[PDB]
């Protein structure tokens, strides 16, 4: 038959927000635990704490989503991303998409006020 | 109408060969076995004759 | 008759059940003949002989670029812009080639020429976008844009493959005679 | 239809190629069909049962090797396949060797059909004779006003297709090739999904290859007859 | 008896037709009786599963059943396992985006019965948050198709054992076959020498895409058509 | 118990399906079981029940009237007798699942009015 | 072991005439003993890699 | 048996002459086999760019489509006579069950028929009450077959298979590949 792969979870839409909260915290634990494996697979310059910080920021972004269906989709996609990272299916190039700040300073001029944005036609 | 079109011959083309054509060749297997036996036996005759004559040369030396 | 959940065409054909496989004891060939075939590799030797027969046949190779493979009047190679026998350009900037182009490889600009003619001021083909389908040549109402039979125009830089109007007109001037052979052979079929 | 008519000397040349292609096939069969090493690599390799073949979405040889006589050319005839005579090869072991034999027999049946087409090619038009669908011939386009208008419109806007949808399938060389096209009544298809037989075959790989050795996997890939432009479209 | 004297086929007398005769026939006509049969067949199915079959449609030789998502498993089971249907092969699963509908996505299943030499189509609907029941339990071949449908459209399939992207790049954001996804996407790649790696950046095109669909016709092109319904499937008129 | 499918023995021409030793009793048993399931769990009014009853009765009559497998499979018209046994088993399992699904009822999800609107 | 068996015959082929009939008998006994070990290896299927996964051959039975 | 072996001198391939032909016939696995090299004077000659037929080719057409005097376009406009897609929801089929059909009516005239059509079109009768109310005659004629059986999944063109055995088969008896016609 056609069997599932490493760290594959069948898609199940949780009927309750608490039963989803359990699964979500388990996924967060999985990510935090895989951080050192990630740093080894993807030959990263930065530290393991930086990876774990990034993971926290990712999970933080959806801290206030209310609709159960949306949380279900966010969870299923987050698990897909975990499976992609832990199996080394990603290359370094796509993994480093998650760490834009880790790259060096892009230049002297990142405008913040109106006048600087207006001088670069970005007002 | 139809002028200058590529068309088939009035009688058609002669049939082409499309069925498998791999005819059996060679003597029956036992003929090859008999030939192998004969070759090996003649070779053994010669080799043993040579060994025996070599032994008599050894005696002379 | 009347079928339930079936039909005559879903009935098994006559003889669909296969015959039982024969056992070893019901074999026509004696074990010594089979062993002869087995140990002396009979069919392998037949295969070797078939390969050896080829060794004495004429090879198929041609000595490019001193010889050339077959080319037909319909062949789609590098693009050119053609003229009338007077020397006037044939393209009148209808932009049908640009509209039909499946790869959006053609970019055209036009306006009225100082003599009043409708003519292009810009005709570009991105040869690295083009798929060499020949749709532009089919679409053109005046046989202006054509594909020559030329395939030997590889370049060392990509910038050389962005053809502007001067390059395409020069190609037309260069290849007009071969273009005329191809047209004389295939125009009735278009 | 087709975009242009056949050139003048083509049927004769196809016939002369056909008179020798049979020998060309015989010599390949001399190298392969009875070779004991070929059989060691193909017999009982990549076995699929008939029921599992149906359940996995396999088609073409991948299906006919398991003993099921299905072929769209005979079951749902299209363009001229009803007018020509040919046979359909069906396997029984559902393995790579049966599929090889099927493909070699299909060579011969195609040669048969090509000869019948060389003998029965009729006269007339090669595209539909409505200039609202296909472009008119060039000498009409440069002489007749309606023809020029229709040519202009076909090459700039395209014809409009009545709204609706279809799934259409043919017996492509690698199995059943289908398209599901949805028309919204405009000149551009609303939706177009391609059903590639190689997609379903590669999907079935994990079921078929389990428990084999790695070279058996190479042989199974070869028996599926995969081209990857088909696979990922 | 040598190839040196093989006869020249190039000079054999060819056939010459004076006029070609091709009668005028509507292609749809050949379907009429079959259309009737499909109607009858669909009536039976709807009479047998009235809990499930929202409706059916018939176009020339293609029969479609329309069902709610929760109906998918029973009806499919019926289609696979009933003696008069026996649709053992799954042909394809895809989605179609209809942004005007409250449920964006219609999920389309095509099935083949080699037993009866017959095809059938089944439709249901879904949104970006409401999943569909996976039919992998009934057809193993469905597996990859549902994955493609998830990758291209974002439709989820409940019960799918291993549901992940199959076509797009790892970490690809978006579902490209949605009508609101732009043709060239949002991001492009290049090789970066400073970083020594392939990098992703916001899309920038040396030549912008030119969309010529602005030249679509200002006149309705085809009209209404004609109806091919059999008389046994039209409501009677009083008197 | 009923022997549905042999998975070894004499191959018949379809991979994975082998010759059934005693197929007519297997057919009769499976047909009895499905008629019993319909009579005990399906409404006498339901169209599903009428159709499956009449079909099963027809096939059972054909099996009981005929001793020879090839005659039977020509009259049934749905493949070799092994495939007919597999079909009867499939129909029985479908009938038992139908008892729980209850398809004779009114439909539970009506479509919204916009749901099935195309471009015509 | 098989390599050592083969290489132990070198003294025999270099001394065959000198030991002629007695040594011929002895070398036959030696070969037969080693062939018993070859027999053990062949009958135990010691060098066969068995494909762990095999097609299921169980019948399908339904409890009616 | 058509398709059978044809001699090598009937194949458009170069081959050998003289003493070498005798040698090849003595040494070939299969003497009737061609070499595969096309005969240069015969093959693809004249070249496609110098065909005489090009100067006589005319656009081909068929009667009556090419007639100048009796074909209005709208009589052969098949694109605009396309079949409409017929959609049936359960209300329509309810109406078919109760009121019968245009082919075989079971409706009364006057206001009665229009009001019956209206009250099925509003929701008065459900599909299941429609089915339960339906008589044996309706159920057998118009849902099942006249024998009470269900209709089978229909086929546009039924295919009767035949198995070719013996000499006309593609492979001989041993091979695990049969010939279906
Ligand atoms: C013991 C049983 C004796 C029975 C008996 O009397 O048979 C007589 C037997 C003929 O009876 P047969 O078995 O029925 O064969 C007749 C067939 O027509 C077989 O003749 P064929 O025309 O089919 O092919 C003959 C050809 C088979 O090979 C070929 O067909 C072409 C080979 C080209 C050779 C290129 C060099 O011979 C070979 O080349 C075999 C040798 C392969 C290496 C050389 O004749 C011989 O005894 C000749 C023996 C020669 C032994 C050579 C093997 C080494
Ligand atoms: C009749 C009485 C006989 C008395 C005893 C015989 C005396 C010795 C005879 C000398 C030849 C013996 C050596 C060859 C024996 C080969 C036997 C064989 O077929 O091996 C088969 C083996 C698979 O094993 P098995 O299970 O038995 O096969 C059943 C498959 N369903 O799979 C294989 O290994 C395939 C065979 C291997 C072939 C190797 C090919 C490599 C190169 C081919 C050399 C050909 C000649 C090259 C020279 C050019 C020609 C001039
Ligand atoms: C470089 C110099 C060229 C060498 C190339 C080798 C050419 C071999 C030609 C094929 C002969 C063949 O294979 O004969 C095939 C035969 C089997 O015949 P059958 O199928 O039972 O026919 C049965 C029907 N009859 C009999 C009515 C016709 O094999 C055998 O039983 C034993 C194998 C003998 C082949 C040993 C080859 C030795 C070559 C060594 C160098
Ligand atoms: C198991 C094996 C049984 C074989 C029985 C065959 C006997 C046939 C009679 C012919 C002998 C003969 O008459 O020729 C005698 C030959 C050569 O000796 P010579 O110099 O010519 O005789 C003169 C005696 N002097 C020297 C004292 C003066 O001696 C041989 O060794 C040849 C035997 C034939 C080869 C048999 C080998 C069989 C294959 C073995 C593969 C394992
Ligand atoms: S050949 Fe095709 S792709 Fe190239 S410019 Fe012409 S129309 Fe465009
Ligand atoms: S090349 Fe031809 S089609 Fe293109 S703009 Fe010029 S005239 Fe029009």
């Amino acid at each position: 038959a056609i069997i599932a792969t490493a760290f594959a979870e069948t898609v199940k839409f949780s009927g309750s927000k608490q039963e989803l909260q359990k699964r979500t915290l388990a996924l967060y634990r999985q990510f935090l635990r895989g951080a050192p494996t990630f740093a080894d697979l993807y030959e990263v310059q930065f530290s393991i704490p930086t990876i774990r910080t990034k993971i926290r920021q990712e999970f933080e972004r959806h801290r206030f989503v209310d609709d159960l269906s949306i949380q279900n989709v966010l969870y299923a996609k987050g698990h897909m991303e975990y499976q992609e990272c832990i199996n080394f299916w990603k290359q370094q190039a796509q993994f480093l998409k998650y760490f834009p700040e880790e790259d060096d300073i892009q230049g002297r001029h990142q405008p913040s006020n109106f006048v600087d944005k207006f001088l670069k036609n970005r007002a | 109408p139809s002028v200058g079109q590529d068309l088939p011959p009035v009688g058609g083309y002669e049939p082409v060969q499309w069925r498998r054509n791999l005819p059996a060749r060679g003597f029956r297997p036992l003929v090859y076995l008999a030939a192998l036996c004969g070759i090996c036996g003649y070779g053994f005759y010669r080799a043993l004759g040579g060994i025996q004559e070599r032994r008599e040369l050894k005696r002379e030396k | 008759n009347i079928y339930a959940g079936g039909s005559a065409a879903a009935a098994p054909p006559a003889g669909f059940r296969i015959h039982r496989p024969a056992t070893w004891e019901e074999s026509e060939e004696g074990a010594l003949s089979k062993a002869t075939k087995y140990f002396l590799l009979a069919e392998m030797f037949r295969g070797l002989y078939v390969v050896l027969e080829q060794f004495f046949r004429a090879p198929y190779t041609i000595y490019y670029p001193f010889e050339k493979g077959p080319v037909s009047p319909r062949f789609r190679g590098e693009h050119a812009l053609r003229r009338y026998p007077s020397g006037e350009e044939r393209c009148i900037a209808c932009k049908l080639c640009e509209a039909i182009c499946p790869a959006l490889a053609i970019t055209i600009d036009a306006e009225e020429r100082i003599d009043g003619s409708r003519r292009t001021t810009k005709y570009d083909i991105d040869m690295t976008k083009c798929i060499y389908c020949g749709y532009c040549q089919e679409s053109c109402p005046v046989d202006a844009i054509v594909e020559t039979p030329n395939v030997e125009y590889a370049t060392e830089t990509r910038e050389e493959l962005l053809y502007n109007k001067e390059k395409l007109l020069a190609n037309g001037d260069k290849w007009e005679l071969e273009l005329q052979y191809a047209l004389d052979a295939d125009a009735p079929y278009r | 239809g087709v975009s242009q008519d056949l050139p003048a000397g083509l049927l004769d040349d196809i016939y002369m190629w056909a008179t020798q292609f049979g020998d060309r096939l015989d010599e390949i069969e001399e190298l392969l069909t009875d070779n004991r090493i070929w059989k060691l690599r193909t017999v009982n390799i990549g076995t699929v049962t008939a029921q599992d073949a149906l359940n996995l979405g396999l088609s073409g040889p991948m299906l006919r090797g398991s003993g099921i006589p299905f072929d769209i050319r005979k079951n749902a005839p299209y363009d001229a396949y009803d007018k020509v005579d040919f046979d359909v090869p069906v396997g029984m072991n559902g393995d790579c060797y049966d599929r090889y034999l099927i493909r070699m027999a299909e060579f011969r049946q195609s040669l048969r059909i090509i000869e019948q087409c060389c003998n029965d090619m009729p006269a007339g038009a090669v595209k539909v004779e409505d200039f609202k669908i296909n472009s008119p011939p060039r000498n009409l386009m440069k002489e007749d006003m309606e023809a020029l208008i229709h040519h202009f419109l076909l090459y700039t806007k395209g014809y409009s297709v009545p709204p609706g949808e279809t799934y259409t399938a043919i017996e492509a060389p690698k199995g059943e090739m289908g398209v599901y096209v949805v028309s919204d009544g405009s000149e551009r298809p609303y939706k177009c999904k391609i059903r590639a037989p190689g997609f379903a075959h590669l999907g079935a790989f994990d079921h078929i290859a389990r428990g084999h050795f790695l070279p058996d996997a190479v042989a199974i890939i070869g028996t599926m007859d995969l081209v990857f432009g088909e696979v990922d479209r | 008896p040598s190839w040196e004297n093989i006869k020249d086929i190039r000079l054999d007398p060819k056939v010459h037709v004076d006029e070609v005769y091709e009668p005028i026939v509507n292609p749809a006509d050949r379907y009429l009786q079959h259309v009737s049969d499909l109607h009858q067949y669909a009536k039976y199915i709807m009479a047998a599963l009235p809990k499930y079959i929202q409706g059916f449609s018939v176009w020339k030789d293609e029969l479609t059943l329309h069902v709610a998502p929760s109906a998918v498993i029973p009806v499919t089971t019926f289609l696979r396992d009933n003696t008069s249907t026996q649709y053992k092969s799954i042909i394809d699963i895809t989605a179609v985006d209809y942004p005007s509908r409250e449920n964006r996505f219609e999920v389309v299943y095509n099935f083949l019965s080699v037993r009866h030499n017959s095809r059938i189509r089944l439709k249901t609907y879904a949104t970006e948050v409401t999943p569909v029941p996976s039919i992998t339990c009934l057809y193993e071949g469905a597996n990859w198709f549902e994955r493609e449908a998830y990758d291209m459209y974002g439709v989820f399939f409940e019960g799918h054992p291993d549901l992940r992207r199959i076509m797009t790049d790892y970490g690809f954001e978006g579902h490209p076959l949605r009508k609101d996804f732009p043709l060239t996407g949002y991001t492009e790649v290049r090789w970066d020498e400073e970083k020594r790696r392939v990098v992703y950046e916001p899309l920038e095109l040396t030549q912008a895409f030119r969309n010529f669909s602005a030249g679509s016709t200002a006149w309705e092109p085809v009209g209404p058509g004609r109806d091919d319904r059999p008389d046994s499937f039209k409501l009677p008129t009083p008197k | 118990s009923v022997l549905v499918q042999m998975r070894e023995g004499t191959p018949i021409g379809l991979t994975g399906i082998y010759q059934h030793p005693n197929p007519r009793p297997a057919l009769i048993a499976l047909y009895e079981a499905t008629l019993k399931e319909l009579q005990d769990k399906h409404p006498k009014d339901s169209v599903y029940r009428q159709s499956i009853e009449n079909l099963t009765a027809h096939r059972k009559q054909i099996v009981e009237d005929n001793e020879v497998s090839e005659v039977i499979e020509n009259k049934i018209g749905a493949g070799l007798i092994e495939e007919v046994v597999i079909q009867a088993h499939e129909e029985l399992e479908l009938a038992k699942k139908m008892s729980e699904w209850k398809p004779w009822e009114e439909l539970e999800e009506k479509p919204l009015e916009d749901q099935w609107v195309y471009f015509n | 072991p098989f390599d050592l068996e083969i290489s132990t015959l070198l003294p025999y082929v270099m001394s065959i005439y000198l030991v002629s009939n007695y040594g011929f008998t002895i070398v036959l006994l030696f070969l037969l003993i080693l062939i018993i070990g070859f027999v053990y290896e062949i009958n135990t299927n010691a060098l066969k890699i068995n494909k762990h996964n095999k097609p299921n051959t169980d019948s399908l039975i339904y409890k009616l | 048996l058509p398709g059978g072996p044809v001699p090598v001198f009937k194949k458009y391939t170069v081959g050998s002459k003289g003493i070498w032909e005798k040698l090849r016939v003595l040494l070939a696995i299969a003497p009737n086999r061609s070499t595969g090299n096309p005969i240069v004077p015969l093959y693809r000659v004249p070249t496609p760019g110098s065909r005489p037929e090009a100067n006589v080719y005319q656009d081909p057409s068929s009667y009556p489509t090419n007639d100048i005097a009796e074909n209005p376009y709208w009589k052969r406009d098949h694109r605009r006579a396309y079949p409409q897609t017929a959609f049936f929801d359960q209300k329509t089929v309810t109406g078919l069950l109760e009121l019968g059909s245009e082919a075989t009516p079971r409706i009364a005239d006057g206001e009665a028929g229009t009001k019956a059509l209206a009250n099925i079109a509003n929701g008065g009768v459900s599909f299941t009450q429609a089915l339960g109310k339906s008589s044996k005659d309706v159920i057998y004629g118009e849902v099942l077959t006249v024998n009470g059986l269900p209709p089978v999944a229909p086929t546009l063109a039924p295919k009767q298979w035949k198995i070719i055995e013996g000499e006309a088969a593609i492979y001989p008896k041993g091979y695990p590949c049969r010939t279906f016609h």
